[PDB]
RNA sequence: UGGAAGUCGGAAUCCGCUAAGGACUGUGUAACAACUCACCUGCCGAAUGUACUAGCCCUGAAAAUGGAUGGCGCUCAAGCGU
């Protein structure tokens, strides 16, 4: 495009004091709107979340799932 | 091709889109009303005029019934307002007068009474053999 | 459409209106006799100002 | 000229002699080309572009899955009906619509 | 990530000089010098082995670390350039007006010049100025060929651009009209 | 004349891109909900008038650029419905013009809408929706664009057969020297090669004798069957002997290098003789270096006589 | 001399390396024990 | 006095095989009718069938012979009904094939073969028939020829 | 595309008889032991089932072919078995009184000669008599709007009923294919036809969930059988005249009587 | 790394094989030890290969492992507690570079006669040095590119002219005619494919190979075998010379 | 199919030899041929490939007097996060 040569009518950063207010209404307007969404939201959730796990990158994971058995062994010993 | 002609000079135009000139060939019009001009440019208000030697689009308002109902193009052969060529000379026709010919320029009658002007002769080449006055 | 004409078409015999040398001989006939009795009503039947 | 007289010509004295490799160079280039016209193209253009590139990126992964799965009617109809274009077919008196908004009588 | 040291290697061969300060490499060799300024690039150079030059770029980019295999091209060419030098060979076909190719030297300039008439019957006459250090001879051992040589391969590549730039067709069907000069072969002059 | 000048033929994608940005470039396309509901409505009614105009300035231009297979010449109407199915076209047409007549109409109900809208956004969903419906009934032509624009880019190179002139129309089975005939008396490029069917459509060139300007008429080559088993291109061959007004020249080849039984090229002319009245006929006997007309078969010299 | 045919036809590019900026940090033999244990862990 | 040969395409019982086969024959100096009638007379045996002939030509005369190709010994091997075939086109070659003419077709293409062994020709042959479309002792021959990998069918040595 | 002849002892296949270019929609075998074969090809073809060789080959419909009917289906389908409710003591003489029946059903002006019509989706029928005309067909049954589903010929052969998607069954000459009358009472495509032994009525089973008896004579509806939940599938009257079964997307099977 | 080489998915039918073909060729060769009494070692270098098939055929009998070279190493054993017979070893030193296996029950004077009498005029590939200096003629350009006479030849094929100048010949199109500078032979000199000793490169060989000229052999070198009986291996006249790992 | 040999189409898509090679991914022929890809081997030499997630950046639609993060201006900031 021409635009180094020939710019166009800039493109101003200057906000008005309506357009502000009005977003922050909208902004204020939709954040209600979706708690009341959700709230009668019928999508079905878990009670327990999907845990992530341990990273494989993590160099003493083996040994961290050894003293997870160690431990659930000593659980079920216990009780 | 266009019936705009090539190589013509400028000369003064005295025959504006409305002039009724005389028909100076035998296809059996008696007049022609210049409706529009060859080569005509684009200015607001202004009016396309036509020279000696120019193509025009005409409408028979007096002839024979047959060639009444058609726009054919016609070359205007002489003209009355006075107009200079490149020697000095200025000088004009006793009347407007015109011939009817084809979109390529062969006549569509057989001769032409009355002279006709040079630019006329050298620029169609029809006109000038059929032309008993070259002037 | 597609098998009928283009890159990927598959027709091979055309849609023939006669079966045989002779028919195909006088359907050439008629045709012409209609083809120049069409024209003759046509022509029966400078451009004109608007 | 008649008939097929540009692939006769194609036969009969072939290319310009850089075509092959112009092409090749072009097609290298097409990568270049298209980041360039994602970052870089502007306004309706951009969003034709965009769509465009998502209904190719779509077909794309379709056609991939299938590849990778090649390696492995639903009401019963009788035989007259069989191979034609059928539908798939598939107290309260309510109706579907038991609510609309209410228009007033200065609309 | 930024890399703390990275480092490219260029061999030099025994009869090529290299001379490189304040980043402006000159190379020397039996065809000629070549000079190319290269302090656009941020890289240390050193002589790290007896006809080995090192690049070596300390706490760059990746970015960073990419540009030196461009250096470390650009400073072979220039030795294969001085060494053995680069040729194009180019050729003129056309179909029914044979084009017609004088080649000169300009005495006041020292540069070359092609001037090109008769390309599809065109009128007028192309004239292209070879870059400086740019020779171009016509073949006599194959038909309707020009050779350019040179030390730079970018001033002879340039100048291959700019003749087949040249003869350009334009508002004819090139499936059918296929006049012009294109180049043909690339390689050394030894 | 031919027929070149048939604009090009887009797909129905293509169709569709191309008017709606002629609607979205040509025109204005800001309005405001704050104007003048007699504004709004000009707007929109300009928008779907124009997108109309649109339309029907490319179908009209389709529908009147193609031939009109009533008004041709019996031999090229003929070798049209060969070379193209003839109900297939006037199909394809009739979509067309279908196509063009609906938008019209769709155009002239939603204009009337248009008039009683009463807001931006009434008057908005009314431009969208004849828009879409427009561009549905452009969508539902993607087979016929595509077949017209292969026969346009066929017709455009077909070669210009006047069929009320002095013409000479080669005929015969393949590999008989027909095209090394047209070749050597005319200026035509019709390929020579030793296999059966190296021409597989008409081929013309001229020539001048006597100040007068012939045409010449190479075809495809014809083989020894009824015409429900000759495929499509023979039938060129069969449309031009049946229609066209010519000198059939019958190319025979007595050597047999052709690959056909001599019996099969006796049997073909008299099939293919009820074509030939009034018309002239010249038995042409080829490839005299190979095999003269002494050394063959006296009966066969006699059924020749 | 070359006995290759390089694509683009600059028979005077050099037989390039592949561009690994973080070569050299982790030996073979660790690497191949490293995936040793890693099979195991998972 | 040189040897030339030429390998085609023929329908058995047909004369027309030599139409596309004069164009090159005629320059070497050969009458196409009297080829033609060689062709037929070798492939006598095989009519309505595609099958390839070898032509071996020398000092202006040709000799014929019938080339064995798996896929025609399948189909004569089924026996088909004799048919024309300018009337009935489309046809299908649903009938079956018997194991003992599987593994004498396999010891008539031995020849061609460069399996190791019978077994291999065997259901190389069994694959051809598969392609043609058969069956085998009434079952499919891809099922065949996996009973004999498996080693239910024993197919005997050579 | 093929069409098996099965022995029923042994389960094998003795011919196979291909050709078709689409799915062979119907099939016949009549008394002359001839095999006619209906196909989406737009296709007829008459086999010899002796020798599984391609007799007949009738290209003469526009679109497919959904049914075929001989003159001699009543007959065929019920052998030796007639009004009497006896049978003949021995083989040969059931085989006899089977042979006798087809042939007093079959013949044509003195001649045994198989009529054989055939309905399809180009809105027409044709009527072929491969004995005495051959490929030319004896009649185009013209007048059906929509498609043709169903066709069958009367047990006495001198009537011809046709079941259309238009909604419509019309009655046919068997002879030379004059339309005699049009019975209109369905609202839905009509998908099954059949005739009464004493060939005075028609049962149409359609797929507005209906039944209707037309008497041919008079062409007037003279019953009406409403029941069925959904579409009618399958309709079948009787050879003893009885009764009439019907069913179809309802599940169940119907069984209507006097 | 936004900016990467974007690879292509092939949509075709063969797929890479990886360990199975691996494992596959494991078990082949160590069920193929004992069931025969010799094991060859045979290596053919800087060869094109394909009348291994032949060869193949030929020794029908035989066993033939044509494979990857420390695959074929580590199926037979490198080390003495490796391997599956005793000697198999000793015979992993000649597995270098382009090496087969040939398991045979036949007399070893047998396969070395058969493998000095097999002779097969090859293609050659690049790196060799040219026997003889193959010239194009000027004019017309013909399939075998003078080999043999131009009377018995003919023209080359039009497709293989933009081949031709890619490879660098300077060929154009004259009528559907590819031609070296004029129809008739004139203005422009013959082109020399290779000279006399010049190592050839693979320009030049695919220039050979689509005028049919061959300029090389396929010959089998035999390096030594190991038989089961003595559990000995024999060296062979290749390999004492060629070096081993 | 006039011709159709993996590559105008329809349907199947198996076996052998294998190190591996589709009853073929494209270019090509009138059909062949020829070239190329999938796959395999030799050379080389140590880390890569794919798909997502999170930051920052570009596009993700704009009219009409000349203008606005308040202005200058700012680029390891005079921007962004702590
Ligand atoms: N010896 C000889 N050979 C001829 C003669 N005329 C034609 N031929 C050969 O016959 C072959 C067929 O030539 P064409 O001109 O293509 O004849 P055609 O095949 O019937 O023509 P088309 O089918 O229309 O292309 C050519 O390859 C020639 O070699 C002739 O007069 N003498
Ligand atoms: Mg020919």
């Amino acid at each position: 495009a021409g635009t180094i040569n020939k710019p166009k009518k800039p493109t101003s950063k200057r906000k008005t004091t309506r357009l502000r207010a009005k977003i922050s209404k909208r902004a204020a307007e939709k954040k209600r709107k979706e708690r009341k969404l959700a709230r009668k939201n019928p999508e079905w959730r878990s009670k327990l979340k999907k845990d992530p796990g341990i990273p494989n990158l993590f160099p003493y994971k083996e040994r961290l799932l050894q003293q997870i058995e160690e431990e659930r062994i000593r659980r079920k010993e216990e009780l | 091709k266009r019936g705009a002609p090539g190589g013509k000079l400028k000369m003064t135009l005295g025959l504006p889109v409305g002039a009724i000139m005389n028909c100076a060939d035998n296809s059996g019009a008696r007049n022609l009303y210049i409706i529009a001009v060859k080569g005509a440019g684009a200015r607001l208000n202004r009016l396309p005029a036509g020279g000696v030697g120019d193509m025009v689009m005409a409408t028979v308002k007096k002839g024979k019934p047959e060639l009444r109902k058609k726009v054919h193009p016609a070359v205007i052969v002489r003209q009355a307002k006075p107009w200079k060529r490149f020697d000095g000379v200025f000088l004009y026709f006793e009347d407007n007068a015109g011939v009817i010919v084809n979109p390529k320029g062969e006549m569509k009658g057989s001769a032409i009474t009355g002279p006709v002007g040079k630019e006329a002769a050298e620029l169609w080449p029809r006109i000038a053999s059929n032309a008993g006055v070259v002037m | 459409f597609s098998e009928t004409f283009g890159p990927k078409a598959q027709r091979k015999r055309p849609k023939l209106s006669f079966n045989t040398v002779d028919e195909l001989a006088g359907y050439s006939e008629q045709s012409l006799d209609s083809y120049h009795a069409r024209l003759e009503e046509k022509k029966l039947l400078s451009v004109a100002t608007a | 000229p008649q008939n097929e007289y540009i692939e006769r010509h194609r036969k009969l004295h072939g290319r310009r002699l850089d075509a092959e490799e112009r092409a090749r160079k072009k097609a290298a280039r097409e990568g270049h080309k298209n980041s360039e016209n994602a970052q870089n193209l502007r306004g309706l253009r951009a969003k034709l572009y965009a769509k465009q590139r998502h209904a190719q990126k779509i077909q794309m992964r379709k056609a991939i899955k299938q590849h990778e799965e090649r390696n492995v009617p639903s009401d019963p109809i009788p035989s007259y009906l069989l191979d034609r274009a059928n539908p798939t077919t598939a107290a309260r008196f309510s109706v579907p619509i038991p609510k609309v908004r209410g228009i007033s009588e200065e609309e | 990530m930024r890399y703390i040291h990275s480092e490219e290697t260029i061999p030099v061969p025994e009869n090529v000089k290299v001379s490189i300060k304040s980043r402006l490499v000159t190379v020397e060799g039996p065809r000629g010098k070549l000079q190319k300024d290269l302090s656009h690039i941020a890289v240390n150079f050193s002589v790290v082995k007896k006809g080995v030059i090192g690049l070596e770029i300390h706490h760059g980019s990746r970015k960073d670390v990419a540009a030196l295999r461009t250096v470390r091209t650009i400073i072979n060419n220039m030795i294969i350039g001085v060494t053995k030098g680069f040729k194009y060979k180019m050729r003129y076909v056309y179909a029914h007006f044979p084009i017609n190719v004088n080649v000169e030297k300009n005495a006041e300039t020292g540069c070359y010049e092609v001037e090109i008439r008769n390309f599809i019957g065109e009128k007028i006459v192309r004239k292209v100025v070879m870059a400086p250090g740019v020779e171009v001879e016509i073949s006599k051992a194959q038909k309707d060929e020009l050779i350019l040589s040179g030390n730079s391969l970018e001033a002879v590549s340039q100048s291959a651009a700019d003749i087949q730039q040249i003869c350009k067709v334009r508002n004819k069907d090139i499936r059918k009209f296929l006049d012009g000069i294109y180049v043909s072969e690339k390689g050394n002059i030894v | 004349t031919g027929w070149k000048d048939i604009p090009p033929v887009p797909t129905a994608q293509e169709f569709i891109d191309i008017v709606l940005s002629r609607t979205q470039r040509r025109l204005p396309t800001q309005i405001r909900p704050g104007f003048k509901i007699s504004r709004i409505r000009a707007f929109y009614t300009r928008k779907v008038k124009f997108t109309q105009e649109t339309c029907s300035e490319k179908f009209g231009a389709i529908i009147s650029s193609f031939p009109v297979l009533s008004d041709q010449h019996p031999f090229h109407r003929d070798l049209m419905n060969i070379l193209y199915d003839a109900d297939h076209f006037k199909v394809a047409l009739g979509q067309i013009s279908t196509a063009k007549n609906l938008i019209e109409t769709i155009s002239r109900d939603y204009v009337r809408l248009l008039k009683y809208a009463q807001s931006l956004y009434q008057c908005k969903q009314l431009k969208r929706a004849a828009l879409g419906r427009m561009a549905t009934l452009i969508k539902r032509l993607k087979d016929p664009l595509i077949y017209l624009d292969q026969v346009r880019q066929h017709l455009a190179r077909l070669p210009d057969i006047n069929p009320t002139t002095r013409t000479l129309l080669v005929a015969g089975f393949p590999n008989v020297g027909k095209s090394s005939f047209v070749r050597s008396v005319t200026r035509a490029d019709t390929p020579v090669e030793p296999y059966a069917f190296t021409t597989k459509s008409l081929f013309v060139g001229h020539l001048d004798y006597k100040y007068l300007r012939y045409q010449v008429i190479d075809t495809p080559g014809i083989l020894d069957h009824p015409l429900e088993e000759m495929n499509t291109i023979e039938m060129q061959s069969v449309t031009a002997l049946a229609h066209l007004r010519a000198a059939v020249l019958y190319f025979m080849d007595i050597s047999e290098q052709c690959g056909f039984s001599l019996k099969a090229q006796i049997n073909l002319f008299k099939s293919i003789k009820p074509l030939f009245a009034n018309k002239m006929v010249f038995i042409v006997l080829n490839k005299m270096d190979i095999k003269k007309f002494e050394e063959l078969d006296p009966e066969m010299q006699q059924e020749i006589n | 001399k070359n006995l290759g045919m390089r694509k683009n036809g600059q028979v005077w590019l050099p037989a390039k390396k592949a561009f690994r900026p973080t070569k050299g940090l982790t030996s073979w033999e660790l690497r191949v024990k490293k995936r040793q244990e890693q099979a195991a862990m998972k | 006095n040189e040897i030339k040969i030429i390998h085609l395409r023929a329908t058995g019982g047909e004369v027309g095989a030599s139409s596309a086969l004069a164009p090159k024959i005629g320059p070497l100096g050969l009458s196409p009718k009297k080829v033609g009638e060689d062709i037929a007379k070798a492939t006598a045996d095989w009519k309505g069938l595609r099958v390839t002939v070898r032509l071996t030509i020398q000092n202006r005369q040709a000799q014929v012979s019938v080339v064995p190709t798996a896929s025609a010994l399948i189909i004569r091997a089924l026996k088909e009904p004799p048919r024309d075939r300018k009337k009935e086109k489309n046809i299908k070659h649903n009938k079956s094939v018997s194991l003992d003419e599987i593994i004498e077709i396999a010891r008539t293409m031995r020849f061609k073969s460069f399996s190791k062994d019978l077994k291999g020709g065997v259901k190389e042959i069994l694959g051809t028939a598969f392609s043609v479309g058969c069956q085998v002792d009434g079952k499919s021959p891809k099922a065949i020829s996996d009973a004999i990998e498996a080693g239910e069918i024993d197919i005997p040595d050579e | 595309c093929t069409v098996r002849i099965w022995l029923v002892n042994t389960g094998r296949t003795e011919h196979v008889l291909s050709g078709h270019k689409g799915s062979v929609s119907c099939v016949k075998w009549g008394g002359t032991d001839l095999i006619y074969t209906g196909s989406h090809d737009r296709s007829v073809r008459v086999w010899d089932a002796v020798k599984g060789t391609l007799v007949h080959n009738f290209t003469a419909h526009g679109h497919w072919v959904n049914h075929i009917a001989l003159s001699s289906d009543h007959v065929l389908r019920t052998a030796y078995h007639d009004h009497t409710k006896e049978v003949p003591g021995t083989e040969e003489e059931r085989r006899a009184k089977a042979k006798e029946r087809f042939e007093k059903a079959a013949k044509i002006k003195g001649k045994v000669a198989e009529r054989l019509v055939s309905a399809s989706d180009d809105f027409t029928m044709y009527l072929w008599d491969p004995t005495n005309n051959g490929s030319k067909p004896v009649a185009r049954l013209l007048g059906h709007q929509n498609k043709v589903n169903h066709v069958q010929f009367s047990p006495d052969g001198t009537l011809i009923a046709s079941a259309g998607w238009d909604n419509s069954t019309k009655l046919w000459n068997a002879r030379d294919g004059k339309f005699i009358k049009n019975l209109r009472g369905h609202v839905a495509p009509v998908y099954q036809c059949a005739w009464s032994a004493d060939s005075r009525l028609v049962v149409t089973g359609s797929k507005d969930c209906t039944l209707k008896v037309w008497n041919v004579r008079t062409g007037k509806l003279a019953m009406d059988l409403p029941g069925h939940e959904d579409e009618v599938y399958a309709v079948d009257w009787a050879a003893d005249g009885e009764l009439v079964a019907s069913g179809g997307k309802d599940k169940a099977v119907r069984t209507w009587r006097n | 790394p936004k900016s990467k080489r974007a690879r292509v998915y092939h949509l075709t039918q063969v797929n890479k094989k990886g360990r199975e073909a691996k494992e596959r060729l494991f078990s082949n060769i160590r069920e193929t030890i004992p069931k025969y009494q010799h094991c060859f070692v045979f290596s053919v270098d800087n060869m094109r290969n394909n009348y291994l098939k032949d060869v193949r055929h030929e020794l029908n009998d035989c066993r033939i492992f044509f494979g990857k070279t420390k695959l074929m190493a580590r199926a037979l054993g490198t080390t003495p507690e490796e391997e599956q017979a005793d000697g198999l070893h000793r015979l992993t030193r000649y597995l270098t570079g382009t090496v087969g296996l040939l398991f045979t029950n036949r007399d070893p004077a047998d396969i070395e006669s058969y493998f000095s009498n097999l002779s097969q005029v090859d293609f050659a590939r690049a790196g060799t040095v040219a026997p003889r200096t193959v010239t194009v003629p000027p004019g017309i350009v013909y399939s075998t590119g003078g080999e043999v006479p131009p009377e018995h030849d003919v023209p080359v094929s039009h497709t293989l002219e933009p081949e031709l100048r890619r490879l660098g010949m300077p060929v154009r199109m004259i009528k559907g005619k590819v031609c070296l500078g004029d129809e008739k032979g004139e203005a422009s000199e013959g082109y020399t494919i290779c000279k006399e000793g010049e190592v050839l490169d693979s320009r030049q060989t695919r220039l050979l190979k689509l005028f049919s000229i061959c300029l090389s052999e396929f010959k089998v070198s035999l390096l030594g075998y190991w038989s089961s009986a003595s559990g000995e291996v024999t060296e062979l006249e290749a390999g004492k010379t060629r070096p081993k790992r």
